[PDB]
């Protein structure tokens, strides 16, 4: 069962899909192919919670019912900077303007 | 698997599958004119993120028999998203 | 060209609304005239009596947005095999992002105030060109 995700770090957002049965480590291998950072230099999160490599995406709360193509679930990403991992930081998207009077 | 980077007016970088981005004929022309990066000086991240969700939704549900859900659009972004969709031809 | 064949051969159909819209079924009569039939609320189905060779199309009853039936524009009732009714699965199409945006904007702004929106003139005309059956019948005729 496919889950649709947004892997987000700072001002980077990766749009990708994965199996609900696939693991956090397998998702780190996906990120490695894109951002060129090995899985040992990555930390994946669901909100403020660090995810375990051996856990499936379904076990981490990424279910097909909550990670939809039109409304994907967010996976936080933090990279290892030399000795220590940076704090999880996700830059918010811009704020829409005020709705015009006619709307 | 080839990916492309779509950069919003406010500097957010969206990495999407090349096949998904090619939903837009305008994007296809900007890629086949770094090398797999397109900058959108007029499209902010609250609009460009939604365009990427549209590409995922479109590729997933096109020619599909599994009941199609509504593509959600918040009223606050509808006007700029309409303009982006018109420029992108999608 | 687009009209029902007067076969007089019954064909039992299930109109199954697998969309979030209120559905307006439209029968193309023997002269090609669109005839509206009772509406179907979202997620509901109806067993209806139709005929082989007859032509149907389905729209959102409030806005006239086009819908798909068995993945295509037109539904033609066929031969019932072993008394099984034909399913007419009505679904939302994958609208273009532009058409989907035009739908959302039309639902928030009164037609009088389309001209007050800060958009290019072509987009005002796109908003005013509301979905319609006659326009689609002419599009489908030319094709
Ligand atoms: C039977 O009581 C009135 C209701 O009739 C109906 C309601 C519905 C719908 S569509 C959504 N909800 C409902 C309930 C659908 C069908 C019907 C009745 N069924 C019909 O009206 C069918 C549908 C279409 O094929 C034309 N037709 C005919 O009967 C035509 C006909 C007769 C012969 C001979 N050849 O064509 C007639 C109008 C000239």
């Amino acid at each position: 069962m496919d889950v649709f995700l947004m892997i987000r770090r700072h001002k980077t957002t990766i749009f990708t899909d994965a199996k609900e049965s696939s693991t956090v480590f397998e998702l780190k291998r996906i990120v490695e192919g894109i951002l060129k950072r090995p899985p040992d230099e990555q930390r994946l999160y669901k909100d403020d919670q660090l995810l375990d490599d051996g856990k499936t995406l379904g076990e981490c709360g990424f279910t097909s019912q909550t990670a939809r193509p039109q409304a994907p679930a967010t996976v936080g990403l933090a990279f290892r900077a030399d000795d220590t991992f940076e704090a999880l930081c996700i830059e918010p998207f811009s704020s829409p303007p005020e709705l015009p009077d006619v709307m | 698997m080839m990916y492309v980077k779509l950069i919003s007016s406010d500097g957010h970088e969206f990495i999407v599958k090349r096949e998904h981005a090619l939903t837009s004929g305008t994007i296809k022309a900007m890629l086949s004119g770094e090398t797999n990066e397109v900058n959108f000086r007029e499209i902010p991240s609250h609009v460009l993120s939604k365009v990427c969700m549209y590409f995922t939704y479109k590729v997933r549900y096109t020619n599909s028999s599994t009941e199609i859900p509504e593509f959600p659009i918040a009223p606050e972004i509808a006007l700029e998203l309409l303009m982006a969709a018109n420029f992108l031809d999608c | 060209v687009l009209r029902s064949v007067n076969s007089r051969e019954p064909s039992q159909v299930i109109f199954c609304n697998r969309s979030p819209r209120v559905v307006l079924p439209v029968w193309l009569n023997f002269d090609g005239e669109p005839q509206p039939y009772p509406t179907l609320p979202p997620g509901t189905g109806r067993r209806i009596h139709s005929y082989r060779g007859h032509l149907w199309l389905f729209r959102d009853a409030g806005t006239h947005d086009g819908l798909l039936v068995n993945q295509t524009e037109l539904f033609v009732p066929s031969l019932n095999v072993d008394g099984q009714p034909i399913f007419a699965n009505i679904t939302l199409p994958v609208y273009t992002l532009k058409e989907r945006c035009l739908q959302v904007v039309r639902s928030l702004v009164k037609p009088e105030n389309y001209r007050r929106l800060d958009i290019v003139r072509s987009l005002y005309e796109d908003l005013e060109d509301h979905p319609n059956v006659q326009k689609d019948l002419e599009r489908l005729t030319q094709e």
